[PDB]
């Protein structure tokens, strides 16, 4: 199952 | 120029949703909504006639960091000078800051009450609302490791927000509400 | 960072003249992940040839495994063509039955 | 056994929006992919087309944000090292989970790299992160406000977990089962006085193996030609194994094929 992008950005 | 005004705010928490609305006196049977920032935009929309003034309502949609930045609208008959601009910031993407108010948060009118905005992370900046249009940048990590402001200031509710340098749109979820009571 | 492929030509069965089997180019080691591979068939592009979704190793270079149905003549040759912002002209690797 | 996500973001700068390409892995076999270039995600393994169509469609949506994040993160990458407009350039993320022989968490894992260069990693502990320059010690700051650590040690200890032992489970027969390699040995003239021996390891999963040369056995590693592992579209492996020998002294070499589906190591010898 994918990892949810919560807050993930670079 | 015609007017762009944030309903209700110009401060969009991450997924929600906020509506612009461009709106002149000129009847303009078309509006631009032009967004200039990280990702640049221009949203065409008919126009709304009603009592001489010509409106029209841009939804933004829910908020991602790419809808932030400054708008500015335009209104043409068939192009108007642009509307002055409307920084639009998302808020929520990072962890909150703490409020505090030296002396206390109920003074007597002429007392001057300061308020402290710090984080244990290493906000850049730190913005004042109550509306806002006040921004310190941070000093620190003090020896707690923490990174804080202060903010010089009849009455009431304020928050604070962090956010870094690169990207001036980007704020921390707000702070719990603290309200200053000048009686 | 710059990384030429790698290229190996191959069959996915021991090649048997006559006999249905899988054409290979597996391409590795690259970096940008822009590629362009071609399967040619006595210098002829086949043109019906899929391949893998991109993947990439553990040092971040990429790797694509192109392929397409043929059955193995003697009178046939194949090749790869691979080309790449490191290759100064398209690179063709020629289909050995033992490699 | 692991899964892992390979994650490549490409800005196509005047060519549209980033390419966003995922894959997942269970140990060697793949079993999802999506491409932003009616981006859906899409089963590759038999044993995935067995979770209904709310998985997928979570699967999808997860799938399109982490698109529209890479696509903001690649805009913010450009900005911290004053790069153009112009340029395309890459972000790349592998992360997962490995399990030990009892089925539960060996190690978290969660790497990224800027064209094609390290950038940040998770550390072990799942709590920090290393920042491999002054540009990605912002995204760390970031990251640290953001409280992701948690939210990935809440992945990779508990839903990576879960989800690998749940496919493990739905394809044991394939997933849990060693294909060992089918062997032989060419033979091939080298000039007026040598001659090649090639190894072959065929239809073997998963890909790890180890071939050897040996003369009287004595390894020969130095002379030995050993080309990379690769797929052969079934699910399968392939790898050979060159030594060029004295011709008349090819009796004296063995090949060694050492597979952990395999109970005892296959030596191999090219008879005339």
């Amino acid at each position: 199952i994918l990892k949810e992008p919560v807050h993930g950005v670079y | 120029k015609p007017s762009l005004l944030a309903h209700p705010g110009r401060l969009v928490k991450s997924e929600e949703t906020v509506i612009l609305q461009c709106w002149s006196d000129v009847r303009f049977e078309h509006f631009l909504l032009h967004r200039e920032g990280k990702f640049k935009d221009t949203l065409h929309l008919i126009g709304e006639h009603h009592d001489g003034v010509s409106k029209a309502n841009f939804s933004i949609g829910p908020m991602m960091q790419d809808l932030a930045g400054t708008y500015r609208c335009y209104g043409s008959v068939t192009l108007s000078a642009p509307s002055d601009p409307l920084d639009i910031v998302i808020t929520g993407l990072y962890e909150k800051p703490s409020l505090s108010a030296q002396p206390g948060p109920t003074v007597l009118a002429g007392e001057s009450v300061t308020l402290s905005c710090s984080s244990r992370s290493s906000y850049d900046m730190y913005h004042l609302s109550r509306e806002a249009h006040e921004c310190r940048f941070s000093a620190g990590p003090k020896v707690n490791g923490t990174f804080q402001a202060d903010f010089p200031l009849h009455g009431g509710t304020y928050r604070c927000f962090g956010s870094f340098r690169d990207s001036p749109y980007e704020w921390s979820n707000s702070s719990d509400p603290l309200l200053v009571s000048v009686t | 960072i710059q990384r030429t492929p790698k290229i190996q030509v191959y069959s996915r069965h021991p090649a048997e003249n006559g006999k249905s089997n899988f054409l290979n180019c597996y391409v590795s080691g690259f970096h940008p992940s822009d590629i362009e591979v071609d399967l040619l068939k006595n210098g002829e592009r086949i043109e019906k040839v899929e391949h893998s979704d991109l993947s990439f190793s553990k040092d971040w270079s990429f790797y694509l495994l192109y392929y397409t149905e043929f059955t193995p003549t003697e009178k046939d040759e194949y090749a790869c063509r691979v080309n790449h912002v490191t290759l100064s002209q398209p690179k063709i690797v020629k289909w050995d039955r033992d490699m | 056994h692991s899964m892992r996500y390979f994650y490549t973001a490409v800005s196509r700068p005047g060519r549209g929006e980033p390419r966003f390409i995922a894959v997942g892995y269970v140990d060697d076999t793949q079993f999802v992919r999506f491409d932003s270039d009616s981006p859906r995600g899409e089963p590759r393994a038999p044993w995935v087309e067995q979770e209904g169509p709310e998985y997928w469609d979570r699967e999808t949506q997860k799938y399109k944000r982490q698109a529209q994040a890479d696509r903001v993160s690649l805009r913010n990458l450009r900005g911290y090292y004053n790069q153009s407009e112009a340029g395309s350039h890459t972000l790349q993320r592998m992360y997962g989970c490995d399990l030990g022989p009892d089925g539960r968490l060996l190690r978290g894992y969660d790497q990224s790299a800027y064209d094609g260069k390290d950038y940040i990693a998770l550390n072990e502990d799942l709590r920090s992160w290393t920042a491999a320059d002054t540009a990605a010690q912002i995204t760390q700051r970031k990251w640290e406000a953001a409280r992701e650590a948690e939210q990935w040690r809440a992945y990779l200890e508990g839903t990576c977990v879960e989800w690998l032992r749940r496919y493990l489970e739905n394809g044991k027969e394939t997933l849990q089962r060693a294909e060992h390699p089918k062997t032989h040995v060419t033979h091939h003239p080298v000039s007026d006085h040598e001659a090649t021996l090639r190894c072959w390891a065929l239809g073997f999963y998963p890909a790890e193996i180890t071939l050897t040369w040996q003369r009287d056995g004595e390894d020969q590693t130095q002379d030995t030609e050993l080309v990379e592992t690769r797929p052969a579209g079934d699910g399968t492996f392939q790898k050979w194994a060159a030594v060029v020998v004295p011709s008349g002294e090819e009796q004296r070499y063995t090949c060694h094929v050492q597979h952990e589906g395999l109970p005892e190591p296959l030596t191999l010898r090219w008879e005339p």
